[PDB]
């Protein structure tokens, strides 16, 4: 059993003067992300969207524009430096999503919780022809 | 234009305008209900493809018709 | 004296019609 | 000392505050265009929007239309001012038609700059822009007339 | 979003989990091969389609395979 | 902090072991090939040097050794040209009848008819017309005997025996070390004072000595075999006196400071002398004087091991502003470590600078009976404006690989740069739509003017007869310049150029060689349309450089390196997202920019300027004054410039210029030849090739190596490389065959 | 020695060598024969 | 505060940059006259059968009474035909 963490509001963000690659109206009326990570100190990290930042020593809250600026940034986090780091998503209505780490293990990391999902049981090759599943809603690699 | 250059130089280029118009005022009171993105590469394969058609035709019968009938043999 | 009526109709009015009307259709939501 | 801050304070919005963004005589300027008084019926800034460019419209409508040097008929060039302004008019109508619904809200901000809240612009309502269309119209086609009304005594006629 | 699917040919070295950049696969147990773990799409509402994934995969033929569906805001990497 | 000599002792064994093992500065290259691949990633990641280490002391020493062996190689160039001016050319003909001989200094050899690109050249010599100017330069020199072009290549052949030497030298025994290059103020010191300084200085001893007075001979008509030997100039100062009398004091006024005696052979009247229509030799000579001074000046900015001097670390960092931050604090450590990022500076500059002398070449003919040298003219214009265009482009491919490789805030920081990509979005976006505003304010001003003139409406056109857009500034500008003589230069006796001043016509030999260039709707037009191109193409290399590291769509696209085909088809599709394939596109918009501009140069040239004069002084020009009215036609271009001028190289077969007539179509062939690359994927030709590969297995003939298609970026690669080579050398023929014919 | 050896016969430089003498070859037997539309000798 | 999972608005900078928010600047009467003459220009759905019908006669008429002196196509050919390349 594993309980995600809560997004804390409040929390520092690094330094930075600020990008023209941050958020847009998407962020307003569809969604947006919310990495954070602890950190030892005071350092320069080059950001997803621009350039460099500072970040601060202790708790760092960072929102981003899609998901894929977080992982990357948290994966630089994990390799540059040596910090773990979390990830949510925003809705605009404010209900978050936790996200990465699912479980609280990294996911190339086996975990006993998990469940399969969209695991096909036989060679790839061994899926049907197309005309087998014609006039159906369905392809020969959902089965 | 669509047989060479490909897609992903003008997808980051639509992402610069994008950012533009949501910044520039007066016209931030307009908003765009389809999300500008680039054409996809089958699609850019096949407006490619229509255009060099079109032109290759359309080059070939006005060269074809002016120069027989401007003779007319 | 026809085509002085019809070549507007079909080059300014019917494309001016049919867009505007194409775009209606193709924005609308259900 | 620097000139460029973030936008508002916030680093992780994408835009900045410049002289061309934020300063007292842009913000006082756009703050006083019809478009940005968020408090007025819309009827009346679309008459000021329309009576503005459809006056300007002339202008190069008559002295690089056809008929430009014909000056029988190159005067009445506003015609095609008025045109497009009936064009304009279609593609303003056209707009709101497919933006806003009858019983949707306004999409406009509904905040502050220094984050106190604040009543949407109707703008961005589908009678409001209709009254926008109409008013830019009436407006529009007023200042195609006006500006057709004015002809001499002018070193570019 | 895109399709992704996993087949029992895969040998669990936990290459197109490391490759996903949004990630959408995981390791789960399994019996079937040597190191008690196949991989899972979950998360196939983030997938991109990069296809980062079978670029990574040793298994002939791949044990990855994703296929471009309907795309959606997070599939095709919208920023706005 | 004192700079030094620095070397080490044999670094690299000199040895042919490392010869026999292909790809040994590659670890995964050096393994040999298993598939076909191989053999191209050998030549790919050959001159790659910083990817081979990290080390940048080998990498500079690699460098050291690398530019030794271009010098080797630029040497034995041009030995071959003085070898080739002094045995197999009729220089000494065209020697005295400059006007009516053409240069020629390559005869083919008969075996299979080619003999008839021998043509009669005049002075009694079959051969190839030479367009590159030595005989020019060989003139203005003072050369005249074949005995010293046999010298001169002699000499180049020792310097490039000196230079590969150097190259060995410096990388296997005495190489020096990392602080050694990194000396940047002793560097620029020896390269302002020693370098260019002492050239300039060594080349205004040589043209007072022997340039001027063998060239006041060669004008008044004296017989080069009857010409004293140039050192006799520098033994019996009488014959120097007989031609500059203030070469008898000797040495004396610059001592006194009565300099103002040598204004005999150091003069600033400028213009052109009417005998050679060149620029007048006193005129050079003063003027490398002067730059030998300045530059000599120059070489002592830098502060070394004595104190007085500047450092570049401190007029840097105190060059900070409100809007930029803390700027320019940081360049000093960026400068000093990567490679790249001087290559990207030093390319820019070089090629912009080649750009200009293109225009100051022809503008100001500095070499005798150069300017009546049609061809010769055009193609050094043409051949320095492409050098440039491609030299900016890999300016703009080494900043996006520094961007890539060596960036790192972190451990060498710059306000400027990480504020220029904070806001990299707005950049791009302006000149986006600056690019859009010029694209629709100067094509479409042509297919206005296209679309007037076919429905019969010649007054709604925009013409110098109709709507007229006359360039005004270009114009004030060049009057200014016409005046300038006598008011804001007292000095000058005549105009800084002809295309300046009104009237002061130079011909030459019965053709014209410079006169007033006009300037009308046509020039403004073409001048648009060339601002538009460059913006397109700054555009794309800029939009590639600062999107190299990240993106809204990839945001770690630094991770996939600076040269990598796609990242898949996700995000709706990505491909050529990398700086690489922003080069790639450059590459075709610098095309299509230096095409458009050789072509305004030859048709201005061929319309307004270049043609016959009579001796009453009537001047038909190549072509009728076209330019005005035709130019301003897309149709117009297609009819009057390429379909007419292109019949001297379609009309060639059968005379010593069939051989452009062949290179013409083989251009066409190898441009459209580049379209399959261009069209297509490298996943079908493997497909192919794989029912290739069993028809070779079937008979017991298929290759270990395997065979496989070309990769994404090769396959981008050889379509650019084919296509610009289509392209440029059908314009060669073309522009060749046209100006030796009609010249 | 070895080392120089193994390095003449790589590929671009055997090819160099072979289609040297091959160019050389053939531009003499057009020098000897020229033209020669046929096999003349029948 | 900038992050407040409460107020996304100020969140995510749903703000009005240049919204003047203050009262009318269009005095009274002059606002009525365009309120009662421009009043039934504003159904959005009227205006746009209004636009494309009255733009479409307003078209239809100058282009039926065109006149030669104005239009080369209606003034029609002047000179005598010429003779093509062998036929009429
Ligand atoms: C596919 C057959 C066809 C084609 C290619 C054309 C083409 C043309 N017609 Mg024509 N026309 C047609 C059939 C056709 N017509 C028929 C069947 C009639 C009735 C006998 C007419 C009566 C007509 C008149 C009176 C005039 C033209 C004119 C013209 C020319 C100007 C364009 C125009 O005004 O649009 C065509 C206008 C129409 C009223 C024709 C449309 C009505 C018929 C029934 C077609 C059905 C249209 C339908 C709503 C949508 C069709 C679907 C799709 C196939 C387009 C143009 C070259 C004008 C001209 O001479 O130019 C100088 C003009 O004065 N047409
Ligand atoms: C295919 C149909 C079509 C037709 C019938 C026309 C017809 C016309 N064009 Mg046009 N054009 C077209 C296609 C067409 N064009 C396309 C596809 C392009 C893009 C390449 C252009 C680009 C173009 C340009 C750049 C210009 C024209 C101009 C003109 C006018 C020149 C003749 C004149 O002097 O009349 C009379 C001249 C007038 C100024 C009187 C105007 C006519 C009244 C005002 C029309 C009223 C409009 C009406 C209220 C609403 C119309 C829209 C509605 C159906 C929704 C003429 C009426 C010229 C022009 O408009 O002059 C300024 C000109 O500048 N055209
Ligand atoms: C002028 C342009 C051009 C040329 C020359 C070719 C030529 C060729 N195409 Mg291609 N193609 C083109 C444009 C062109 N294509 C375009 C624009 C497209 C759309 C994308 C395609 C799409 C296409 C497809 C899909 C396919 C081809 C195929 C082929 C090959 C057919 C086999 C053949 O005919 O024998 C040879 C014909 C030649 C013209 C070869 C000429 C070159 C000779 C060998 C020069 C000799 C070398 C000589 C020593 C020079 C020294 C060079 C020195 C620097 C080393 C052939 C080499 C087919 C193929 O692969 O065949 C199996 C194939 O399936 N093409
Ligand atoms: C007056 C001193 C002097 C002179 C004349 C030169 C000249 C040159 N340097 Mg150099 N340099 C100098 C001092 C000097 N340097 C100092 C103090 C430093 C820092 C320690 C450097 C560091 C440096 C680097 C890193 C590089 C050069 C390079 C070059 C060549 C540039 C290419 C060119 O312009 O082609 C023009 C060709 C000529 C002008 C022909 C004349 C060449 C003569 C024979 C060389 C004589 C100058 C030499 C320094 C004297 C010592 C040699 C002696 C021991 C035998 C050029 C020949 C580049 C290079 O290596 O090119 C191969 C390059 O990469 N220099
Ligand atoms: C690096 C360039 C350079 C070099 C190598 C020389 C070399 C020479 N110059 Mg010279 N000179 C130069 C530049 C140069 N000059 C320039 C730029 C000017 C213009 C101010 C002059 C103006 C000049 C004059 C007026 C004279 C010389 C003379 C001489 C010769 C006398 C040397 C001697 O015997 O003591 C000598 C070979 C003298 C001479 O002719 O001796 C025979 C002499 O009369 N020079
Ligand atoms: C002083 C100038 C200079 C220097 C030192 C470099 C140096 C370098 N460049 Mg660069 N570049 C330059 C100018 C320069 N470049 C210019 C002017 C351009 C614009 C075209 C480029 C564009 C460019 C790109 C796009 C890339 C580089 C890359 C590189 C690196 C690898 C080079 C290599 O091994 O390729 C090997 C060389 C070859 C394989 C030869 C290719 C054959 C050529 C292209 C065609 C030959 C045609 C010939 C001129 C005439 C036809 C003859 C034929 C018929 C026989 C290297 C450090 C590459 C890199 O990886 O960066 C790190 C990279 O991808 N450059
Ligand atoms: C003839 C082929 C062609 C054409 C027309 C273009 C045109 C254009 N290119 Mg392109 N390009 C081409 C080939 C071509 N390219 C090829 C082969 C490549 C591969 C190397 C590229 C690679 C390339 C890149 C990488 C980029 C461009 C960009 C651009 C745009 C520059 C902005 C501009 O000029 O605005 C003006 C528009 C024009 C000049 C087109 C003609 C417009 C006419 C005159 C106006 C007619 C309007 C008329 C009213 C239409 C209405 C009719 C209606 C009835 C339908 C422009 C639209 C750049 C860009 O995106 O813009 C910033 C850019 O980034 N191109
Ligand atoms: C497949 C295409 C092709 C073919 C079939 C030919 C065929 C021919 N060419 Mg040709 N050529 C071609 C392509 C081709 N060429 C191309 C692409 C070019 C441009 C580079 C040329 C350029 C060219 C030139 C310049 C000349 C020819 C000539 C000839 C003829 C000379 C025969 C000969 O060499 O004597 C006999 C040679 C032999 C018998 C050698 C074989 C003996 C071997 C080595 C040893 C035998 C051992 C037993 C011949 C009929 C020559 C000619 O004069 O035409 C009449 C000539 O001058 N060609
Ligand atoms: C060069 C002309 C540009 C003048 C910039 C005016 C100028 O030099 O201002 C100077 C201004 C102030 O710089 P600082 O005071 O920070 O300088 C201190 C240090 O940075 C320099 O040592 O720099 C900027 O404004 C930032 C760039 C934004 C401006 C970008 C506008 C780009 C548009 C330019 C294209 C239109 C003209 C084209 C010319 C043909
Ligand atoms: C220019 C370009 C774009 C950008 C092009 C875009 C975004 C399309 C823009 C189209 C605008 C709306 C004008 C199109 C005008 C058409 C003539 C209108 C036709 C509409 C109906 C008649 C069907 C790509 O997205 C692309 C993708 C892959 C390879 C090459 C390219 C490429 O070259
Ligand atoms: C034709 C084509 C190929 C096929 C091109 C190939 C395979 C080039 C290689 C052909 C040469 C001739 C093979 C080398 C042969 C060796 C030199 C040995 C020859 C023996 C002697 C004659 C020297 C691609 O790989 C490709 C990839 C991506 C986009 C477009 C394309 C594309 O258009």
């Amino acid at each position: 059993g594993f309980t995600p963490p809560e997004l804390d509001p409040n929390t520092p963000s690094p330094i930075f003067g600020g990008s023209t690659g941050g958020l847009l109206r998407k962020a307003q009326v569809e969604e947006f992300y919310v990495i954070t990570w602890e950190s030892p100190k005071e350092q320069i990290f080059e950001m997803p969207t621009g350039g460099a930042a500072i970040m601060r020593e202790g708790p760092n809250l960072l929102k981003l524009a899609r998901k894929e600026q977080c992982l990357a940034l948290g994966t630089r986090l994990r390799s540059k430096y040596k910090i773990k780091y979390q990830f949510y998503r925003v809705f605009p209505s404010g209900e978050v999503q936790y996200l990465h780490p699912k479980d609280g293990v990294y996911p190339e990391k086996v975990n006993p919780g998990r469940q399969g999902v969209g695991v096909n049981f036989r060679s790839i090759g061994k899926n049907v022809s197309p005309i087998e599943v014609k006039f159906t809603g369905k392809q020969p690699y959902d089965l | 234009m669509f047989l060479i250059s490909w897609r992903g130089y003008w997808q980051e280029l639509i992402e610069t305008l994008a950012w533009a118009h949501e910044r520039t005022p007066l016209a931030n009171l307009i908003r765009w209900r389809d999300k500008p993105v680039a054409l996809s590469i089958v699609q850019a394969r096949l407006v490619g493809l229509v255009h060099f058609s079109v032109g290759y035709i359309f080059t070939y019968a006005a060269f074809l018709i002016a120069s027989t009938s401007g003779k007319f043999g | 004296n026809l085509p002085s009526l019809f070549v507007p109709l079909v080059g300014l009015l019917f494309p001016a019609v049919a867009m505007a009307s194409l775009f209606l259709h193709v924005e609308k939501r259900l | 000392y620097q000139v460029v801050q973030p936008i508002n304070g916030d680093p992780f919005i994408g835009s900045l505050e410049t002289p061309v963004t934020s300063s007292p005589l842009v913000a006082w300027y756009l703050s006083n265009l019809p478009g940005y008084r968020t408090a007025v019926n819309p009827l009346l800034r679309g008459i000021e929007v329309g009576l503005a460019h459809g006056f300007l419209l002339v202008g190069p409508f008559v002295k690089a239309g056809p008929l430009r040097n014909t000056e029988i008929a190159g005067q009445a060039g506003s015609l095609a001012a008025g045109g497009l302004v009936v064009i304009l008019s279609i593609c303003l109508t056209i707009y709101g038609i497919s933006s806003f619904n009858e019983g949707d809200p306004s999409t406009a901000p509904s905040l502050t700059l220094t984050g106190r809240k604040k009543q949407p612009d109707q703008l961005q309502t589908a009678d409001g822009w209709a009254k926008f269309t109409g008013g830019f119209f009436f407006g529009g086609i007023s200042g195609v007339i006006w500006a057709f009304f004015l002809l001499y005594v002018l070193d570019l006629p | 979003s895109h399709s992704v699917k996993i087949y029992d040919t895969c040998i669990g070295c936990t290459q197109c989990v490391r490759a996903c950049p949004t990630d959408v696969l995981e390791m789960i147990p399994w019996g079937g091969c040597k190191a008690k773990q196949i991989a899972s799409a979950p998360r196939t509402e983030d997938c991109v389609g990069c296809k980062r994934c079978e670029s990574a995969c040793p298994t002939d033929f791949l044990s990855v395979r994703v296929y471009l569906w309907h795309e959606t805001t997070r599939s095709m990497g919208l920023a706005y | 902090p004192e700079v030094k000599i620095l070397v080490d002792r044999d670094p690299i064994k000199t040895s042919f072991e490392q010869w026999a093992k292909p790809g040994h500065f590659s670890r995964t290259i050096a393994k040999g090939p298993d598939t076909t691949t191989w053999i191209w990633n050998l030549h790919a990641d050959a001159h790659d040097f910083d990817s081979h280490t990290s080390d940048l002391e080998e990498i500079s020493r690699k460098v050291f050794s690398a530019h030794f062996g271009q010098l080797s190689i630029i040497f034995l160039w041009l030995s071959g040209m003085y070898f080739h001016g002094a045995r197999f050319s009729n220089y000494e003909a065209w020697l005295n009848d400059p006007t009516h001989i053409r240069p020629s200094a390559q005869v083919v050899w008969p075996i299979v008819g080619q003999e008839i690109l021998n043509g009669d050249v005049g002075g009694g010599f079959r051969g190839i017309q030479i367009t590159s100017g030595f005989f020019q330069i060989w003139r203005a020199s003072g050369i005249t005997s074949e005995l010293q072009l046999y010298c001169t290549a002699i000499g180049a052949l020792v310097f490039a025996a000196l230079m590969l030497f150097a190259g060995w030298f410096h990388y296997h025994k005495a190489a020096p070390k990392l602080v050694w290059f990194q000396d940047v103020e002793s560097m620029l010191n020896h390269h302002l004072a020693g370098l260019l300084g002492l050239g300039s200085l060594s080349w205004a001893g040589h043209q007072v000595h022997v340039s001027l007075p063998i060239n006041q001979f060669l004008n008044a008509g004296v017989d080069p075999k009857e010409i004293p030997l140039p050192h006799e100039f520098i033994l019996n100062r009488d014959l120097l006196a007989q031609l500059y009398p203030s070469f008898a004091e000797g040495a004396t006024p610059f001592f006194t400071l009565n300099w103002s005696k040598y204004a005999d052979f150091l003069t600033f009247r400028g213009g052109l002398d009417p005998l050679t229509g060149g620029l007048w030799l006193t005129d050079i000579a003063h003027h490398h004087l002067a730059i030998a001074i300045l530059f000599l000046i120059a070489g002592h900015m830098y502060r070394t091991n004595w104190g007085i001097g500047h450092g570049i670390k401190d007029i840097l960092e105190a060059h900070k502003g409100p809007f930029t931050g803390q700027g320019h604090k940081g360049l000093y450590e960026i400068l000093t470590t990567s490679w790249h990022a001087q290559l990207s500076i030093n390319l820019a500059m070089l090629g912009s600078l080649t750009i200009i002398v293109a225009h100051h070449m022809y503008a100001m003919p500095p070499y005798p009976y150069l300017a009546t040298d049609y061809g010769t003219q055009l193609s050094l214009f043409t051949h320095h404006m492409w050098i440039g265009g491609f030299l900016i482009v890999g300016a703009a491919a080494h900043a996006a690989i520094f961007m890539v490789r060596d960036y790192d805030p972190t451990t060498r920081y710059n306000d400027l740069l990480d504020r220029v990509l904070r806001h990299r979005d707005a950049i791009i976006s302006h000149l986006n739509w600056v690019c859009i505003f010029l694209g629709f304010h100067s094509f479409g001003l042509y297919i206005h003017n296209d679309t007037m003139s076919a429905l019969g409406r010649p007054q709604d056109m925009f013409s110098d007869t109709a709507i007229q857009l006359q360039p005004v500034f270009a114009q004030w500008i060049q009057n200014t310049h016409a005046l300038a003589p006598g008011t804001t230069a007292p000095g000058a006796t005549t105009s800084t150029s002809l295309t300046w001043g009104g009237g002061d016509l130079v011909s030459v030999g019965g053709k014209v060689a410079l006169l007033p260039i006009p300037l009308g709707t046509a020039d403004f037009l073409v001048h648009h349309i060339h601002a538009f191109t460059i913006h397109v193409t700054v555009l794309i290399l800029l939009k590639g450089v600062l999107f190299a590291r990240s993106s809204r769509l990839i945001p770690d696209k630094a991770n996939l390196g600076f040269r990598f085909p796609c990242d898949g088809p996700g995000r709706g599709g990505t491909c050529q997202v990398s700086a690489w394939d922003h080069v790639f596109l450059g590459l075709f918009w610098m095309y299509n920019a230096i095409s458009v501009v050789i072509f305004h140069f030859s048709w201005k040239m061929q319309s307004d300027v270049w043609g016959s004069i009579n001796d009453q002084g009537v001047v038909t020009h190549i072509t009728g004054g076209n330019f005005a009215q035709s130019s301003i036609t897309i149709n117009g271009w297609l009819r009057d410039f390429l379909w007419a001028q292109a019949s001297q190289v379609i009309q060639s077969y059968g005379s010593s210029l069939s051989a452009y007539g062949l290179f013409f179509l083989g251009a066409h062939f190898v441009w459209a030849f580049s379209l399959m690359f261009l069209f297509s994927g490298r996943g079908y030709w493997q497909e192919l090739i794989e029912s290739i590969v069993w028809a070779h297995n079937k008979l017991k003939v298929a290759p270990a190596t395997q065979p496989r298609a070309l990769s994404i970026v090769q396959g981008r690669a050889v379509g650019v490389t084919h296509y610009l080579l289509g392209g440029i050398a059908t314009t060669w023929a073309f522009f060749l065959a046209r100006i030796i014919a009609v010249g | 020695m070895r080392d120089l050896k193994t390095y003449l016969s790589v590929a671009p430089v055997a090819s160099t060598l072979w289609f040297a003498a091959l160019a050389g070859l053939l531009i003499e037997i057009n020098r000897f024969f020229p033209d020669a539309l046929t096999f003349p000798f029948f | 505060v900038y992050f407040d999972l409460e107020d996304l608005g100020n969140t995510t900078g749903q703000w009005d940059l240049y919204g003047s928010d203050a009262p009318s600047p269009y005095n009274s009467l002059q606002s009525k006259f365009f309120e009662t003459f421009a009043a039934p220009f504003t159904k959005r759905g009227l205006l746009l059968k209004f636009l494309i019908l009255g733009g479409g006669s307003t078209l239809a008429y100058f282009s039926a009474t065109a006149s030669g002196d104005i239009l080369p196509i209606k003034k029609g050919p002047q000179l005598p035909p010429q003779l093509g390349p062998r036929l009429g």
